[PDB]
RNA sequence: UUUAAAA
């Protein structure tokens, strides 16, 4: 837009937010039933992400195959049209794409039991149909809605949430206007714990405000869990009766 | 095409963590004594810490500001590993996991986090600058690779010397190096990468929903280390206290502390390899400039 | 490489007519032994650069052998070398406050070039023979070599001089040079030279100490005088073997646009007119404009009056004719520089064009290229001016370093006034200073400027009675530190 | 005199680095080892010949770089007592030590002496020995002049890359393994250049030799 | 587009 005020002394972030506030959450569980087995439509703010899971099934060739546990392929496509500008470029294979999917299959690699499937593979493909800061956060969570939804065993939840750092003010859930003016985190918190399964610091930020960072990062996600959570009980409970 | 282990190997090297030994004799926080060897141009640095041995050649060209920020210049960097550094490396395979997370951790390292001055590579906005390009040669491979090849670019980058241009309205007159002295480029901080390898005596159960923390960590493991890793973190620091950028995605799930206590670990270690860049850069310069003593033009009075 | 490969362990041979020292030097044969002179310096304390060297005896047909001696640049410096473009880009030696650019490397401008005492030293003398009034008999230029006895300073050369109880060769050597140069600068001023004043300040380091004022001895105009008439001889001599491309230095007249506005100031205001009929006359009209009551306000006319005087300039004598080569300020015929080589580029091409005249070694072709030497001119010309501009800024870095470290209340005086502005030159500090409306007065609405008197009245700050500044006035000026380094009036 | 060391890199079975002038190339020799599916030969050895720039990735002036090394090697070794077997010789140059736009032939002579030298540290059977020289004329005096600088070859009119093959104690020639040449010369320079360059490579095998003795002894019996 | 002198 313009020149906003960031962190006003009244508390207030330039989209009406305050500082440990999250965007709106709207998830949705088998959004697509005749096109994969596992599926999530995550809009976490302006954020649109379809999420497919295909799989637990045999590999199209032998070549490729584990037989004492599952491959995990994440295909993560941002379309020309996520932003405003329509993108020239490729965006496929680009090689800040290739970092964000190969962070995805070690992050939940780990997490999913892979024992359980062994001589199979796990296809995730991912379709970011709109994008406004904290993608990668959103990317985490509809992984996790959407292997939930095709059955596959997992120790936990993954919550994806990002932290921005304003002078001496942490801000939860940024923007792409916050983005483009401090430093961001995106974590990656497994259930109600501290174990952390994603850390990616990509700006400088001082070694004495990374701690406090890092705590108020991990509160926010365990917020971000329950949304899913309550998400699938009444996804659940509805399906049943 | 991939390295063997053997069981009795795999179960000796955990065991003799569990007992705080490593086959090399450091510790589990002792980093490995880096080494800096200087080449005939400038910009050719070659990095040895331990077996590893890395070599870094930076040059650079006139090209095209972005049309999203015409005020800074351009840097380039691509690390393609050749079966130099081992026959487990396919050559020719540019998209390979080690090859593109290392670009992007010294990509973020020196362009994103403003270790290199772009703004400074600017000559006329939105048309001509500078694009420092970043070759990395992987020579031999004994883990830290990432971390010789940050070594190796920070070191090369303080000691290339980019030509001398002369602005006269719109045209661009490149002096060649016999003609006036070239410039060093400006830094403005220096990002030190330390990578970290975990391991669980336990296993992914008791890690998951577990309480006691009984993860080994070991700083800057070797390629024997580094093929028993369960879990990889990559930090990067410099000596302003600042947290240039930080990588961790997959293995053992830490916890916050532990990932604090790596940062102030990696503190001392940056600001030890710091301090000897800057000597050995400081030896380098007097042995080029022997008698820099007689000419020197600004002079004190009295 | 273009350096004597001896460094600092370079002397100069003992015996000229050496069989081995003529084999590197043949030009050596060419050269007059005058170590037996007892010559000696007179530089600023902390000297490093000694170019000149005096020296006086009595001749026994009643006359004097006064003679100068400037270093031997032109030995080292060699036509086309590195060496050689290295010195003639910068032109001159930048001279600031705690550093200094010097247009040759330390090896030959402060060791093995400069006229360092008790040592043998390559020069370019330039010897005379005066009688009781100082005038010329014969004049003689030759490369020579010279041992300095003493190298004094010019507080100590005034002691020496004025002490009574060390009469010695050298020292009664100083005092016909201190007369002599009396006389040369009284027939001087008879002949329409100029005797401009200059802020000439400056401090002391450990970091900006104080700021003081430098006073003037009788031992500076001795050592001035003899450095124009050596200028004034040389230059004579290398136009009269190369009236083509002979390096010279000319000062045009002041025009009356110049001094039209500081002559209304002085008509208006005071009642007083500059006379521009002649340099002599505006020599001796700067002599008449004192205030009774403020004698420092003589010397601001002169002040004031050097801005209005015209910029020198180097050249050479195959674009002017010889009238035009006039030095107005110094009311001679024909001028240049030749005295400073190790400062100077100017003084480098002078040297060069004295020896061949001589017939010491012939000059190079570098030198007898009327487009070589105009472009040469034109750059010592520009890098001059840059020097100046660059010595007057960091003296008044330095100085406005002590306004904010150091707050305390000194006199000075107003040069120009402005609608919302007031410009005051404090002697003291020897720099000036911008005084606005809005940091003078509380109201400045409430102001009038009347441009036939040069006033600006307003109401000072802290007081209701309106205050009437005119130009030439003698105030108080304050220093305070409101920043969140500024002058105010008292 | 050119500086050489052998077995320098800890995880190939030969390493070698060669220092000529301003040049540096170091290879790497892993062998025999198990080839690809479109690499196996079933009778002899394959060879997988790889050199790469100091700047820059590798373009197709590299490519032409590798095939005139393929060409050099391939004679050198006894290919037929590796049935169904690989061998890697990846070639790194470090330092150009000339235009690498303009010129090619100082780094083509490096490759070959230090895969050679990799060759005799990984232990492969070699028919014979290997030497190369680079050679250029001044435009002035147009004599010729072994291992040229880099600011001989701006005013040179033809370059020549000459490698021999010596056998019997380093000093019968058995065959001229490769030169390579591009400028402007004539049957009379020729022979003129290839008679000098024959008794300029006999002093350099003789270099190699006593080389790859002080290195190679030690690590033996001793 | 600030004279002269030693720096």
């Amino acid at each position: 837009m313009s020149r906003l005020e960031i962190y006003s002394p009244e508390g207030l972030r330039l989209d009406g937010r305050r500082w440990n506030e999250l965007r709106r959450f709207e998830s949705s569980i088998n959004t697509h039933p005749h096109a994969a087995d596992g599926s999530s439509y995550m809009e976490q703010g302006n954020n649109k992400i379809i999420t497919l899971v295909k799989g637990p099934k045999e590999p199209r060739l032998k070549s490729q195959m584990d037989t004492s546990k599952a491959l995990l392929n994440v295909s993560v496509n941002i379309t020309k049209f996520s932003k405003f500008e329509r993108s020239k470029s490729s965006h496929k294979n680009e090689r800040r794409v290739l970092e964000i999917q190969t962070s995805l299959v070690r992050m939940f690699e780990k997490n999913v039991m892979l024992n359980i499937y062994p001589r199979t593979v796990i296809d995730i493909e991912i379709h970011v149909l709109e994008q406004d800061g904290g993608i990668m956060g959103s990317l985490i969570n509809g992984i996790t809605l959407a292997l939930i939804d095709a059955g596959i065993s997992m120790f936990d939840y993954i919550s994806g949430i990002s932290v921005g750092l304003y002078d001496t003010t942490p801000l939860l859930d940024t923007n792409s206007l916050e983005e483009n003016a401090m430093s961001t985190v995106t974590l990656g918190v497994v259930g109600k714990s501290e174990k952390l399964s994603l850390l990616l610091v990509e700006d400088k930020i001082p070694l004495d405000r990374l701690e406090n960072v890092l705590a108020i990062g991990i509160a926010g996600a365990h917020r971000v869990r329950d949304l899913m959570d309550e998400e699938l009980r009444k996804h659940a409970q509805k399906r049943v009766s | 095409k991939d390295i063997e282990i053997s069981a009795s190997e795999s179960k000796f090297i955990l065991e003799a963590l569990r007992q705080n030994y490593r086959l090399d004799g450091r510790s589990f926080d002792q980093f490995r004594d880096v080494e800096i060897t200087f080449g005939k141009e400038f910009g050719d640095v070659s990095v040895k810490m331990g077996n590893t041995k890395v070599h870094c050649r930076i040059s650079c060209q006139i090209a095209q500001p972005y049309e999203d920020r015409p005020f800074e210049g351009l840097f380039v960097i691509s690390t393609e590993i050749s079966p130099m550094a081992g026959s487990q490396f396919e050559n020719g395979n540019i998209t390979g996991e080690d090859e593109v997370l290392c670009s992007r951790i010294i990509e973020k390292s020196v362009r994103r986090s403003g270790a290199l001055d772009v703004e400074g590579l600017c000559i006329v906005a939105g048309s001509k600058c500078w694009a420092v390009r970043a070759d990395v040669h992987f020579l031999d491979c004994d883990g830290g690779f990432i971390d010789a090849s940050c070594i190796a670019v920070m070191a090369g980058l303080m000691h290339f010397k980019k030509p001398d241009i002369t602005v006269h309205g719109e045209q661009i007159i490149v002096h060649p190096v016999n003609e006036r002295e070239p410039v060093p480029l400006g830094i403005l901080h220096i990002p030190i990468c330390v990578t970290f390898s975990f391991f669980n005596p336990q296993d992914t159960e008791e890690n998951i929903k577990g309480e006691t923390n009984s993860e080994i960590s070991i700083i800057d493991a070797t390629l024997k280390e580094e093929l028993l890793r369960d879990g990889v973190l990559t930090v990067t620091l410099n000596k302003n206290r600042e947290v240039v950028q930080v990588s961790k995605a997959g293995g053992l799930p830490m916890d916050a502390l532990t990932l604090m206590k790596c940062c102030h670990e990696a503190y001392s270690i940056i600001e030890k390899i710091t301090d000897q860049i800057l000597q050995l850069l400081k030896e380098d310069s007097e042995k080029r400039n022997k008698y820099a003593a007689m000419l020197t033009s600004e002079n004190a009075r009295e | 490489e273009c350096l004597p490969a001896e460094g600092h362990d370079w002397k100069a041979p003992t015996k000229l007519d050496d069989p081995e020292a003529v084999s590197k030097d043949p030009l050596l044969t060419k050269r007059k032994d005058l170590r037996d002179k007892l010559i000696c310096s007179i530089d600023p304390p902390g000297c490093v650069d000694i170019n000149d060297a005096l020296h006086a005896k009595k001749l026994p047909n009643g006359n004097w052998e006064v003679g100068v001696h400037i270093a031997d640049v032109t030995h080292f410096v060699k036509p086309g070398t590195a060496l050689d473009a290295e010195g003639a880009a910068r032109g001159t030696s930048v001279y600031l406050v705690d550093k200094r650019i010097d247009m040759l490397p330390m090896l030959l401008g402060t060791d093995l070039c400069s006229l360092k005492p008790y040592v043998d030293r390559f020069a370019f003398s330039v010897i005379w023979e005066l009688d009781d009034s100082a005038n010329i008999v014969n004049v003689n230029f030759m490369k020579s070599v010279i041992r300095s006895r003493e190298a004094f300073s010019y507080e100590q050369a005034q002691l020496r001089i004025d002490d009574k109880t060390q009469n010695d060769e050298l020292t009664m050597g100083m005092r016909a040079l201190l007369k002599l140069s009396v006389k040369l600068k009284q027939k001087r001023l008879e002949a329409g030279a100029l005797n401009l004043a200059s802020p000439e300040v400056k401090v002391h380091m450990d970091d900006p100490n104080e700021v003081e004022i430098k006073k003037l001895l009788a031992t500076n105009s001795l050592v001035e005088e003899f450095m124009l008439l050596a200028n004034i001889s040389v230059a004579r001599k290398i136009y009269d073997a190369f009236p083509q491309t002979a390096m010279l230095r000319r000062h045009a007249a002041p025009p009356s646009t110049n001094f039209e506005i500081l002559n209304e100031m002085l008509n208006t205001r005071k009642n007083m007119s500059i006379s521009l009929e002649s340099s002599k006359a505006l020599a001796d009209s700067l002599d008449r404009c004192v205030d009774p009551e403020d004698p420092y306000f003589n010397t601001l006319v002169r002040i004031m009056s050097t801005r209005c005087m015209m910029a020198a300039q180097y050249f050479y004598s195959g674009a002017y004719s010889y009238p035009d080569f006039r030095h107005y300020g110094l009311a001679v015929d024909i001028y240049t520089h030749f005295t400073s080589p190790i400062r100077r580029y100017c003084d480098v091409v002078a040297h060069r064009q004295l020896a061949g005249a001589i017939g010491y070694e012939p000059l190079s072709l570098t030198h007898r290229d009327k487009n070589k030497m105009d472009m040469i001119c034109r750059n010592i010309n520009r890098k001059h001016r840059n020097a100046q501009f660059a010595g007057r800024a960091s003296i008044e870095y330095y100085v406005g370093q002590v306004m904010r470290n150091n707050e305390s209340t000194e006199t000075g005086y107003v040069i120009k006034v402005f609608n919302n502005g007031i410009v005051v030159l404090v002697p003291k500090f020897g720099v000036e200073g911008l005084i606005r409306l809005d940091n003078l007065t509380e109201d400045p609405n409430s102001a009038a400027f009347d441009e036939v008197e040069y006033k600006l009245t307003f109401v000072p700050t802290n007081s209701d009675k309106p205050r009437d500044v005119y130009v030439f006035d003698k105030v108080e000026v304050q220093v305070r530190s409101v920043m969140d380094a500024e002058l105010l009036l008292k | 005199s050119v500086q050489a060391e052998i077995g320098i890199l800890d995880h190939v079975d030969g390493s070698s680095e060669f220092v000529s002038q301003d040049t540096k190339v170091i290879c790497s020799v892993t062998g025999p080892i198990e080839p690809k599916a479109r690499q196996e030969l079933p009778t002899q050895l394959a060879l997988e010949i790889i050199v790469r720039p100091a700047k820059g990735v590798a373009t197709t002036r590299e490519k032409v770089l590798e095939d005139k090394l393929r060409a050099v090697l391939t004679p050198l070794i006894t290919r037929h007592c590796y049935p169904r077997q690989l061998c890697q010789i990846t070639c790194q140059i470090l330092e150009s030590g000339e235009d690498e736009a303009e010129f090619s032939l100082r780094e083509l002579s490096c490759c070959i002496n230090a895969a050679f030298l990799a060759l005799v540290d990984a232990g492969i059977a070699l028919n014979s020995m290997c030497a190369s020289i680079p050679i250029a004329i001044i435009k002035d005096t147009s004599d010729i002049i072994v291992d040229p600088t880099a600011e001989q070859l701006k005013i040179s009119l033809s370059v020549h890359t000459l490698a021999l093959e010596f056998v019997n104690g380093g000093k019968v020639v058995k065959n001229v393994l490769l030169l390579d040449s591009n400028g402007d010369f004539n049957e009379d320079q020729l022979f003129s250049l290839l008679e000098l360059g024959e008794q300029k490579c006999q002093e350099l095998v003789t270099n190699i030799r006593r080389i790859i003795q002080d290195n190679i002894s030690p690590r033996l019996v001793v």
